[PDB]
């Protein structure tokens, strides 16, 4: 009922019992500093004095004399705010209760409790958690994956529910598969790194997978580069169907559409096409063309063609190929 | 072939799951000398290195999973080196195919398995014997003279080159040995002690060995090359370790039992302490602030 009289006196209490002591500890009177800290829960003073003379067992005794009152608590965000990483996940399982509720604040270390603890039912999903958050590094989303897999791989998860968590985390092995298969020229001449890149979204490996920088591009590459527009959310502001028609626009653009010496059947001349090829692959690999390629009309009325819009071979070849390819799946 | 066959059959000896056990100095005893020098009887004649080849790869896989390495080295020196171009000698001159046939093409890569494991032990037995080497710091005198303390000085002064050249050949053994059990647990396409040939005989004595070996030696090189690479520093390369066992194109986490997968984890948390401890992150990356 007196309030805001108590909690400035308590303020006023906390700061000058800081002011008295902290002249004490400095002057390294670890004995007196430490009487008056004991008598006065000045937890900052003793655990300083702790770490000053390197007491863990005055320390560990402190974490049982002031356990009603938070000490171990106090204790992991002193260990923190200015800190000693090993210190704070090799304590005794007798704090381990206490500890994770801190480390419930501190996720990015909290799976090192948690395998410390055994719990590996948890750390798979903080590291999974952890991974979805790491789009900074790529070789860091793949590591931390890696040991979430590798703790799923260790938890006692009944069969059902390990097959699920397996299968969740193989769907983004095959996703980041799409980076990490980046050519190596097509790295070099960005000058990019795969153990210091970003991880990027599937519009932007499509963007580096079909660029003019990959002096390689081929069948392989334009597969990927469709196949990732199976990895695109319904809240990117981005027609699915454009990237489709400019993925097959930039494939066209690889392929050599020049007239033969004249003798030369361009249905048999075609199958040599990387746009051949993936229509093909599209064939193997069990799709409808009938449903998923972009109109013959519209594909010529698309700009990134460029000089090609103008080609009449190219006019008669592409729709030859096309009439070939879908009345061939009917 | 029936010599080296029944004398490969006389081991009424069922693979047992127990002796994982630290059997001590376990060498070469008169009953394995017996099926090293039995690989001669398929040598003596150029018309048979093929089947040398097969059955010295069927008791270097009994030595192997013995943990008879040098046993093994033995039946390794009985297949003489030119044997692998010997058996595509004998398939272009007479209305055979391209390569040799599809048990011996599996033959020629489970031997290319066996000397890229042999050369994995061999570089690892050199790198233990110059780490356990290491030049031992001068004993600090208690209140020493003027000529004691010289007598100090041109010794520390020795030490800083004795340990530099140590170290100096340590790192160069450490990349070799590192070369050696990549070459392994990296193997190509199909993998170490995998087959490629589906147009194969069946031998299930063969087929189970292999599947047995690769839960041996591939768990056991991973354990050797997180302790090489951590005992040197190495300490983000022995978290690398985690993706290469977890790896879909080698799937090496299907060949180590839970409890080594456990043990490979509490081990991974090792080098992941030294880097916290060194100032980095549990990965090995910069603390930025």
């Amino acid at each position: 009922s007196n309030r805001e009289r108590y909690d400035n006196l308590e303020m006023e209490y906390l700061q000058k019992r800081s002011d008295l002591l902290s002249p004490l500890l400095s002057l390294g009177q670890y004995l007196w500093a430490a009487s008056l800290a004991e008598k006065y829960c000045d937890f900052d003073i003793l655990v300083q004095m702790c770490e000053q003379t390197d007491n863990q067992s005055r320390l560990q005794r402190y974490m049982t004399q002031f356990a009603d009152q938070n000490f171990s608590d106090f204790l992991f965000r002193w260990y923190l705010e200015k800190g000693k990483r090993g210190k704070l996940l090799s304590q005794p399982i007798s704090q381990h209760g206490q500890l994770a509720n801190f480390l419930q604040a501190h996720e990015h270390l909290s799976w090192l409790h948690e395998i410390n603890s055994q719990e590996l039912e948890k750390a798979h999903a903080t590291l999974l958690g952890l991974a979805n958050m790491e789009t900074r590094y790529f070789a860091k989303k793949k590591t931390l994956l890696g040991l979430s897999k590798l703790a799923a791989l260790a938890s006692d998860f009944s069969e059902d529910m390990l097959q699920e968590k397996i299968e969740e985390m193989a769907e983004q092995e095959r996703f980041l598969l799409h980076q990490e298969t980046l050519p190596e020229q097509l790295l070099a001449e960005k000058q990019l790194n795969l153990s210091a890149m970003p991880v990027l979204t599937a519009p932007q490996l499509i963007g580096l997978y079909i660029c003019e920088e990959n002096r390689r591009a081929n069948e392989y590459d334009f597969k990927k580069a469709l196949d990732l527009l199976e990895y695109i959310d319904e809240e990117e502001d981005i027609n699915i169907n454009d990237l489709k028609l400019e993925i097959l626009c930039k494939a066209l653009q690889r392929d050599n559409w020049s007239s033969s010496d004249g003798k030369d059947d361009p249905i048999e001349v075609s199958k040599d096409s990387i746009f051949v090829k993936i229509l093909q692959k599209l064939l193997k690999d069990g799709i409808q063309l009938s449903e998923y390629l972009p109109e013959v009309k519209d594909l010529l009325q698309a700009d990134q063609l460029g000089s090609l819009k103008s080609n009449p071979y190219f006019e008669f070849v592409l729709k030859a190929n096309y009439e070939y390819y879908v009345q061939g799946q009917i | 072939k029936t010599v080296v066959e029944n004398i490969r059959k006389k081991d009424n000896g069922e693979f047992s799951h127990h002796d994982l056990a630290p059997a001590l100095d376990t060498g070469t005893t008169e009953e394995d000398r017996l099926k090293i020098d039995v690989i001669d009887w398929l040598v003596f004649d150029p018309a048979q290195r093929a089947e040398a080849l097969k059955q010295g790869n069927a008791i270097m896989r009994k030595f192997l999973a013995s943990k008879k390495h040098e046993a093994a080295k033995e039946v390794f020196v009985k297949i003489p080196q030119d044997s692998i171009a010997e058996i595509y000698n004998q398939c272009e001159e007479q209305g055979m195919e391209s390569p040799l046939p599809a048990e011996d093409d599996n033959a020629i890569r489970e031997h290319l398995c066996i000397r890229a494991y042999l050369e994995a032990h061999e570089t690892f037995n050199e790198w233990f014997k110059h780490m356990n080497s290491v030049p031992q710091k001068p004993a600090l005198i208690p209140q020493p003279t003027f000529t004691e303390k010289v007598a100090h000085e041109h010794k520390e002064k020795k030490y800083e080159m004795d340990f530099g050249i140590w170290k100096g050949h340590l790192d160069a053994l450490t990349a070799d040995v590192k070369e050696k059990m990549y070459n392994v647990l990296l193997f190509v396409d199909g993998g170490w002690m995998v087959d490629v040939r589906e147009d194969a005989k069946e031998d299930h004595e063969r087929t189970h060995q292999m599947v047995l070996l690769r839960k041996l030696c591939l768990p056991m090189l991973c354990f050797l090359l997180h302790t090489i690479l951590h005992s040197t520093g190495q300490y983000q390369e022995c978290l690398q370790l985690a993706d290469m066992v977890s790896s879909e194109r080698h799937k090496l986490y299907l060949v180590f039992s839970k409890e080594e997968l456990r043990k490979l984890l509490q081990k991974l948390r090792e080098s992941s302490l030294m880097l916290l401890d060194q100032g980095l992150d549990p990965l090995g990356y910069e603390i930025q602030l």
